[PDB]
């Protein structure tokens, strides 16, 4: 699994990371890191795909970056509306395809 | 601006049985890879298996390799999942999703494009 | 010997397919002759080439037999019959084998080419 | 159909190789045409081979491609192109591309060379 | 350049295969001869493929070597010695050693077979 | 209706070696592959090794991967097993069998037809 | 190994079943599961063969069935001459060939 | 005969990288495969990597497999390594060596014939 | 890793013998057991490649030999010159390339 913080809060308005933590074959050597947007009692919806990548209909507040073996999640103009559990999704290989990370609660 | 939805059954018992199936609409089915992913009531979701667009090609993540079946219908746009030998571990909501792959001369995924709702199977 | 074992079972027959493969390729009217045993052998090593068979003489496919072009047991093709009965049996049904072994190699080359974009 | 998919798509038409393949090979001058048309083929198999794809129609290759030659995205090129517009624009960058299909492959064999070398 | 590598040494001429590989095959007498050259290129390309060479230009096999044939020392042959050389000392075990690869490609293709077989 | 005979000797010491040959009679021997399978004094019988009916290829069970090589003689009708670095976890009997494996133009067996009585091989 | 039970019993004339268990990958995937007739101080015969048949010479009180990944072999109108320690044996696959269950008494 | 001569930095913090760099003198540097082998202070020398005489193939030592990456330069008559994540079992003298591979038409070696003083990378 | 003595030892113009023991997988399989001398504080000399020879420059004092899985390097006339600590090393496949054993100090 990928490791995320349990927990990340802020006030709205503030810009909010979430870091996503894997090892040299997961985040490192694949540059296909994706986040997903879960509300309690949904399916998640794509926010993020490739490291900087954004689905048409998804606002620029999620911008999302990688540095290393870290890819990071940050979320400006923080509101209610978009707290929800954050998930990262990293292309393992061909042997082991994808991992996922824990979610984050916002 | 399309439809996937879940269809399948509730409690089983373990070393049972179950087959899933997700209908799309709104894309062309045989044009993307579907994928199943499962969350745990309890815990985050995770990857469970994926299918080419042909369906010639399907892989599976390991603790399920050697039960599940992955299957698609492109006459009849559906998506099937057999499951066998449903332990305890193997409780979840299974998600079907639209991504995943692509067949060579399409643009790079990785990703999961497209989501349906979910069906909740329980042992 | 060339042909020695056109008389042999199937089975014993099949230990000496270099010395047929060997023998294929070794006036106007004569040079004719000689290019259309290149075009036959060339249609043959390109069908092969189609099937993915291009390197073997004894290639093994993904096409399962239907058993309607024979019924036969494994043991009676392969140790009682000659290449030659088979042959006869099988003329019938040769086109459409040919046919599913080429859809199969077409099939094959596809998903190999898929897992080969897989990073 | 023999080049039904010569207006379709290069996507869609990757899946009827083997007809024009099969379709390739299937007085003096005639004789003389009939050598010519064996010479072209063999001219096209000996290339294929050089580069390590005797056996397929559709080969990988560990050659990258520079996107001066093109530098269209993979979805313009496969599912709005045709393969008569794709040759017309490959065409003056035939001869490069080929030229490093030839050297990846060398470098290949002497690689699995070497590494069948280890013990 | 075409057999330039002629006079150099068998390991730096061994990088060059494929500018001959290229050139050996690029009235009714010259007719003749353009089917004699078809005809002596498809004896050397049927003979690689039955000792499961049909793909490479530099192809690795199972026979060992005698050291009858010739006792000299690796680096004796490939770093001291042309091709020409070489040939005109192997000439005479040519047919044999011909002969062993064809068999070991055979004994090669049925243990494929078998184990092709295992489920 | 047929005839198999295991030859070997008895107790070695640890890291030594020791060959064991069976002769086959009233069946022929080139048509069948042979396997040797080992039963422990005190445990039930487990397989050892598999040879094909022309000798080219062999088959090993892990825990002997790396010491035993298994030959065949199809001019003599003979089996031969060479094993080395006997350890005290090897002391068994040994017995051939024919049958475990066809060369693709047979029926399928995948089970031992024929025994013989086995040699004992201590340490 | 495969599980076998290991002691089974019954009056003569009734019909005892031997339970071979195994995994998906020995007994569920291959059809190849055979059993052996092992009499004290002598080497096993074979009994059954495939899931279903009996070499010629074996009588027709040995029958073999397989359900999901458990074999059986029913061994009926029981008499004292056929008493053995009865082994089952699994074709696992090409990395790892054949598998064998514990000996049963009967 | 030859010089071989080490050139490197020496302390780094854990998590970054270090860039080694050997030239060669006295024998053609194309002719040999290059490895690099290293010497915890207070332990024993063990193998690192190696590389061909062409510089085609790489292979590595398990523990350094996914973080080192091993080029030479035929032109330059130098061997690099680019190490990532110094850890502190990474701590070692690392020496260039003349040796270990041949490619194929050349006399087997399997030893590492010649050998340079080394760099002293620690963490 | 190899198994080697921590230390050897004896008189001035003594044939020493140091033991290099491995698996059936590097020693027995592969002859290719070279030995190296490491004075303190300078890299490693090759003084052994292959089973039994020597690299020019290296006299004949230095003799290597192999059984079964056990490598052997025998120095004879022992001289203060050549006190150094001795490795074996091992060509091991081609998964794993070379084993080294621990040093002999001498
Ligand atoms: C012809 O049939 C007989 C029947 O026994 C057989 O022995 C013989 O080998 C056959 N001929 C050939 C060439 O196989
Ligand atoms: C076998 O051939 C018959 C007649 O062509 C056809 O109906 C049947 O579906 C075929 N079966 C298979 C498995 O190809
Ligand atoms: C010609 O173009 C039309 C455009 O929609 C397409 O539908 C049709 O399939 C094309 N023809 C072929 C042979 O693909
Ligand atoms: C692409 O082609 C240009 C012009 O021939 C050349 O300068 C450049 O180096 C090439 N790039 C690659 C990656 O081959
Ligand atoms: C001819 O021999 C000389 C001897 O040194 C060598 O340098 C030269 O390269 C050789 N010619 C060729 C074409 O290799
Ligand atoms: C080498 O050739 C000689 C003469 O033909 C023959 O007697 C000998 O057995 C051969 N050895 C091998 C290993 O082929």
């Amino acid at each position: 699994a990928l490791t995320q913080p349990p927990s990340v809060s802020g006030s709205p308005g503030q810009s909010v990371t979430i870091s996503c933590t894997g090892t040299s074959s997961d985040i490192g050597s694949y540059n296909y890191v994706s986040w997903y947007q879960q509300h309690p009692g949904k399916a998640p919806k794509l926010m993020i795909y490739d490291v900087t990548q954004r689905p048409s209909g998804v606002s620029d507040r999620f911008s999302g970056s990688k540095s290393g073996n870290t890819a990071s999640l940050t979320i400006s103009g923080l509101q209610a509306d978009d707290e929800a559990d954050y998930y990262c999704s990293a292309y393992a290989g061909r042997q082991t395809f994808y991992i996922f990370g824990g979610g984050t609660r916002l | 601006e399309v439809q996937l939805v879940e269809t399948g059954g509730g409690l089983v018992q373990p070393g049972g049985s179950l087959k899933l199936s997700c209908r799309a609409s709104g894309y062309t089915f045989s044009s993307f890879a579907m994928s199943w992913v499962r969350q745990a009531p309890g815990k985050g979701l995770e990857w469970v298996s994926l299918i080419n667009d042909r369906g010639g090609l399907t892989f599976y993540v390991d603790s399920v390799k050697g039960r599940f079946t992955i299957s698609r219908d492109n006459s009849k746009n559906t998506l099937s999942l057999q499951m066998h030998s449903l332990r305890d571990g193997d409780t979840a909501v299974y998600y079907c999703a639209t991504g995943g792959m692509s067949s060579a001369l399409q643009s790079s995924k990785y990703y999961f494009d497209f989501w349906g709702q979910g069906a909740l199977v329980t042992v | 010997g060339f042909l020695g074992a056109a008389g042999s079972t199937m089975g014993a027959a099949s230990m000496t397919l270099t010395v047929q493969a060997r023998n294929l390729l070794s006036g106007i009217k004569q040079l004719q002759a000689r290019v259309l045993a290149v075009e036959h052998y060339l249609r043959d090593q390109q069908l092969l080439g189609i099937w993915g068979c291009s390197g073997k003489l004894i290639c093994c496919t993904n096409v399962p037999w239907n058993s309607s072009w024979s019924n036969r047991n494994l043991s009676e093709i392969w140790d009682n019959m000659t290449w030659l009965q088979w042959d006869k049996e099988i003329s019938n049904y040769t086109q459409i084998i040919y046919g599913l072994l080429e859809e199969s190699q077409n099939q094959q080359e596809k998903n190999e080419q898929d897992l080969l974009a897989l990073d």
